[PDB]
């Protein structure tokens, strides 16, 4: 006996929690380019000199489909999407009964329409007609001479997004608040979420960049090794399935079309961004990938998977079955247009048991969104003046269910990105933060002076 | 060693340096750093500066009527219980890290806390009333 | 044909399309209205 207790105010200990986080990103554009829709007009700028300790002899048990990183990620982009919308042209006058033509195709696909309207203009008491164009699938028929509608008029209303917005995804760092820490897990092959044995508690996180992409990830993180599968869940077939790329598959996205800026006044200052005539010839959008890169990419997946899933079942590719046409297809925003490249014609190889020619998939754009099955608000995506390539990373897959197959064999995974939350998750797999707690007591013989 | 160095080392050894994890916590995240100032990142960073304070200030409250203002180690006068731990002086400093400790007295911590305002504070400042000027 | 308190009312708003019009009966409180100056309006 005769052992006194000890006070110690700087001890490593934390318990597993969440909180607040903030942005942190460099100098990216500025003054050539401004205005973004993520980092805002300024965000907390991070440091050059990167915050890392590594950690030895710890083995902290990590989530990730149980992470509120993402959480957090997933709210912080949807309020910042609005935030930057909010003040912006609204297209209130926009629902008027249109009536429309087919395009000129030398009287003989369609994709198109040269509608037209009435608006208001700088006077209320004042019409005026004005011809545009709109896409197939933003219009739906109500009931001669074809009278169309806006499909958005339906159901919500609608803001068009300002010009001067970029929409480009730029790396926006997640650093933690003061008192706690982020660790990353430092093991390549981390299957599932378990017990990371090689930990570094890192205050900024590395330049993650919110790529809104479906299905088919792009510009994602990848540290080496077999072609890792994620899963939070890997028996139930019900569950959504995340797919990182050991290597990434370069891949080019284009639309053809020479399209011009017509700006029509709508009421006092407000101006409608819309189509005019396409100049030189008109093409259908399309997206390339290097055929010969992606049969090796099918190959490492199927091999990792067949350890995984038994390795004695056949391998069923198929095209997204069921689901939406924006929900099933490779749904992207790039050059300001947004992009729905057809997937179907990707996954059509079947593998199993033991200058160049490059494959490529029809596109369609489309200028009135709402993304994430947002139903509040939409809004109408300007028509970029000019040319537009996408040219981006491919590093992941987004795979969901192969039916109640009851025993038997034979079964795969059909592309499916239900949900937007998963998106980040391939980025955040490795991240937790925890509360540190700098209090510790411990005993020692040891006492202050007696009397004081 | 740059922050958490010994966060799975020994207790004796992240005893000897524990200044460091006590510096980079209350500065740390750089926080010092269209017209509008009410965007989403703001009020992210507003908050997560506030409980910055207010949980560095959470606990230097504690240390201030422990007669630990300025010290990182106090010895205290409280005898220790043998229900709380029953392994010898050798046994824990070299073989548990502080995150096994900090589960192991995550039961009875609370108890600890109140019995130390008692007997270090308040009756060690009460003790001078004979002897202050006798 | 004979306490009232309240009014089978009518009007015509804003549709879908701001082009188009349209008339919906609806129904109102007393109080909630107050006479303007046959058939009431
Ligand atoms: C997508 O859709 C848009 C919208 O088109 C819409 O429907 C058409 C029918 C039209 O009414 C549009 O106003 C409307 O918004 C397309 O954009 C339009 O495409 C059409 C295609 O025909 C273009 O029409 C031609 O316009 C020529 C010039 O007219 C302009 O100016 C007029 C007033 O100017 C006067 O003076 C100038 C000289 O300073 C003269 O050149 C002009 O004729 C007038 O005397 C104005 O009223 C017009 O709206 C327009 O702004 C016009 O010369 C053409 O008409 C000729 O020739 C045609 C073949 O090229 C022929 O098919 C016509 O029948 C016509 O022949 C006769 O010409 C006489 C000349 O005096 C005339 O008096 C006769 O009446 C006429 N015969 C009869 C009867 O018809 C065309 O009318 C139009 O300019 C485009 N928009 C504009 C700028 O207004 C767009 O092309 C579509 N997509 C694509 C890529 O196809
Ligand atoms: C995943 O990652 C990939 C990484 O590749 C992302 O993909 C793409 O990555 C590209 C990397 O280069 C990005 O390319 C940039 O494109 C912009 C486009 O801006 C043009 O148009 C703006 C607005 O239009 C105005 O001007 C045009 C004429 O161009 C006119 O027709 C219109 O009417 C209107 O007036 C202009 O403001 C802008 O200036 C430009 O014209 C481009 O700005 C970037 O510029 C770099 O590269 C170009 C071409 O080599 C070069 O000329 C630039 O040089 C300097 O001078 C120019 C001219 O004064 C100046 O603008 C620059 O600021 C420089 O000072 C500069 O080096 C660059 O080409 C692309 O945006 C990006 N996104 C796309 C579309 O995919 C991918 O996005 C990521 N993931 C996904 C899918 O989101
Ligand atoms: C994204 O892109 C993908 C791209 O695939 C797209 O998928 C399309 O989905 C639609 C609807 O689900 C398909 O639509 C129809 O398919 C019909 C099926 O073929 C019948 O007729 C056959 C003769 O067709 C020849 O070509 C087919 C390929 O389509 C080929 O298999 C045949 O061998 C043959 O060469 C007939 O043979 C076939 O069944 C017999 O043969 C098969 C194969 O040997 C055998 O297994 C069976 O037992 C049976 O003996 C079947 O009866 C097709 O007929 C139809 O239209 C065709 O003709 C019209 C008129 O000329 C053409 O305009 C049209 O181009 C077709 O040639 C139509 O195509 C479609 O096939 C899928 N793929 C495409 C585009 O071909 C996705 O939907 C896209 N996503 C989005 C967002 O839309
Ligand atoms: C990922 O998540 C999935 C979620 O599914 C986890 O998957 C597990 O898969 C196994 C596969 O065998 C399931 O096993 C069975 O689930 C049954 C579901 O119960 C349903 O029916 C109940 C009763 O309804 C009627 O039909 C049943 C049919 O058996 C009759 O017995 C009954 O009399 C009725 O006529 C409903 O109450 C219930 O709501 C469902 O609709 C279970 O019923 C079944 O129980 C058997 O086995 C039990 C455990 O040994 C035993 O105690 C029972 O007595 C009985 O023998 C059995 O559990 C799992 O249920 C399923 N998990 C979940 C959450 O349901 C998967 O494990 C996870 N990831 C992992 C770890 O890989
Ligand atoms: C820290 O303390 C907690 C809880 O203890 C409380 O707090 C402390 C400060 C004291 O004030 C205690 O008096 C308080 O009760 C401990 O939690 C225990 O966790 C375990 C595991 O989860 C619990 O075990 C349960 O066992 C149930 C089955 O009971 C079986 O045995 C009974 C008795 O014979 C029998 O009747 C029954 O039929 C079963 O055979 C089981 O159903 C349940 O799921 C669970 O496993 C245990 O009950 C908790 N404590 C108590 C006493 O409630 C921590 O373990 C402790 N940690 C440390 C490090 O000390
Ligand atoms: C806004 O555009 C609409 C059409 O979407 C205008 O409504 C009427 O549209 C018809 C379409 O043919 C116009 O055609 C004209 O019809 C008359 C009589 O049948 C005919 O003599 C003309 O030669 C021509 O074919 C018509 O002008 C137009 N208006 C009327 C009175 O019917 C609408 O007028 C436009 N602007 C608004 C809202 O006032
Ligand atoms: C990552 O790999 C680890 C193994 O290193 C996996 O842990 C083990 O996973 C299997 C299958 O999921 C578990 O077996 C099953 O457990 C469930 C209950 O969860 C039970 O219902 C089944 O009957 C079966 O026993 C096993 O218990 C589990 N743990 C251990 C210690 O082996 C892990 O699932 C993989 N996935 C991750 C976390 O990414
Ligand atoms: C997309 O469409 C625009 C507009 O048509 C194209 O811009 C045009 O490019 C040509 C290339 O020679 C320019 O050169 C010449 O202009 C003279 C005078 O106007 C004209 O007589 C010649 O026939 C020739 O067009 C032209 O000025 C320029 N702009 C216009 C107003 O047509 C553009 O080239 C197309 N796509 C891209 C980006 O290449
Ligand atoms: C919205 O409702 C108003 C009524 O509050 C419409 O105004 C006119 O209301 C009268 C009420 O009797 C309608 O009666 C019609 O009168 C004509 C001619 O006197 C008669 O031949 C018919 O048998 C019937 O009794 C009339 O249709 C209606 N419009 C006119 C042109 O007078 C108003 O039209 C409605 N919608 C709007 C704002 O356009
Ligand atoms: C697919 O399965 C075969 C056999 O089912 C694997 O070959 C080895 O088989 C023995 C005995 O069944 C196992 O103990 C080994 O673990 C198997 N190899 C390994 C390394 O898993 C074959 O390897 C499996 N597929 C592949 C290519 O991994
Ligand atoms: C225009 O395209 C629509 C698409 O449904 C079609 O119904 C219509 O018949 C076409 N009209 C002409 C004449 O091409
Ligand atoms: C994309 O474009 C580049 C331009 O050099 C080209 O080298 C590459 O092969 C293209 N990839 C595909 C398949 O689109
Ligand atoms: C070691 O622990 C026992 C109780 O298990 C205790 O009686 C003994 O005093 C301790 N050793 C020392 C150094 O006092």
């Amino acid at each position: 006996e005769n052992l006194w207790v000890t006070v110690y105010y700087g001890v490593p200990v934390w318990k597993d929690a969440e909180t607040t986080l903030f942005c942190a990103s460099d100098a990216k554009a500025y003054e050539t380019e401004k205005h973004n829709v993520w980092a805002t007009h300024a965000c907390v700028p991070t440091d050059p000199n990167p915050q890392e300790i590594h950690l030895e002899n710890v083995t902290e048990e990590f989530n990730m489909w149980k992470n509120n990183m993402v959480e957090q990620m997933h709210t912080d982009i949807i309020s910042l999407w609005d935030q930057s919308l909010k003040p912006c042209v609204k297209l209130t006058p926009l629902c008027v009964t249109l009536q429309c033509t087919n395009v000129t195709n030398n009287i003989t696909r369609t994709e198109l329409k040269n509608c037209s309207f009435n608006m208001t203009t700088e006077l209320r008491d004042k019409k005026q007609k004005v011809y545009s164009l709109f896409y197939r699938l933003d219009v739906v028929q109500i009931n001669s001479n074809k009278e169309y509608r806006l499909i958005n008029c339906n159901t919500s209303a609608i803001t068009q997004a300002c010009p001067k917005v970029s929409f480009e995804p730029i790396p926006i760092h997640y650093c933690a608040p003061a008192g706690f820490a982020i660790l990353k897990c430092k093991d390549k092959k981390f299957n599932g979420t378990g017990p990371c044995p090689s930990v570094s508690t890192v205050q900024c996180t590395h330049g993650i960049k919110p790529v809104v992409s479906t299905q088919l990830l792009l510009n994602g993180s990848l540290a080496e090794e077999e072609v890792m599968i994620r899963s939070e869940n890997i028996t139930n077939n019900a569950k959504n399935i995340l797919v990182q790329f050991n290597t990434p598959v370069q891949i080019n996205c284009t639309r053809p079309n020479n399209n011009t800026r017509k700006s029509i006044r709508i009421g006092p200052g407000q101006a409608f961004y819309a189509t005019g005539d396409i100049i030189g010839d008109i093409r259908q959008a399309h997206c390339n990938v290097s055929k010969a890169t992606w049969n090796e990419t099918l190959g490492k997946v199927v091999k990792q998977l067949r350890k995984h899933f038994g390795n004695n079942t056949i391998i069923r590719f198929a095209n997204s079955s069921g689901g939406d046409l924006e929900v099933t297809t490779h749904s992207f925003n790039c050059g300001g247009e947004f992009f729905y490249c057809n997937t179907s014609g990707l996954f059509n190889s079947t593998w199993i048991s033991n200058s160049n020619d490059s494959i490529t998939l029809p596109c369609r754009i489309k200028q009135i969104i709402n993304m994430w099955q947002r139903i509040g608000q939409a809004m109408y995506a300007p028509p970029i003046q000019g040319v537009i390539r996408c040219v981006s990373n491919i590093t992941g897959l987004i795979l969901t269910r192969d039916g109640g197959s009851t025993n038997s064999t034979t079964e795969t995974f059909r592309p499916g990105g239900g949900d937007m939350r998963d998106n980040w998750r391939s980025e955040l797999y490795k991240y937790k933060v925890v509360k540190i707690e700098p209090l510790g007591v411990a005993p020692t013989r040891c006492k202050r002076r007696v009397v004081g | 060693l740059g922050f958490l160095g010994a966060a799975g080392s020994t207790m004796g050894a992240a005893s000897m340096t524990l200044t460091v994890q006590a510096r980079n916590l209350l500065s740390g995240i750089v926080q010092q750093q269209h017209l509008l100032k009410l965007t989403v990142w703001g009020i992210k960073q507003l908050q997560a500066r506030v409980l910055a304070v207010e949980r560095y200030l959470r606990d230097q409250q504690l240390l201030g009527i422990w007669g630990c203002s300025g010290k990182l180690i106090c010895c205290t006068n409280v005898p220790w219980n043998s229900s709380w731990s029953n392994r010898n002086l050798s046994e824990i400093w070299d073989n548990m890290t502080w995150l096994q400790w900090d589960k192991e007295i995550s039961n009875y911590t609370q108890i600890i806390y109140g019995l130390l305002e008692e007997s270090q504070n308040q009756q060690e400042k009460n003790e001078q009333d004979l002897l202050a000027l006798d």
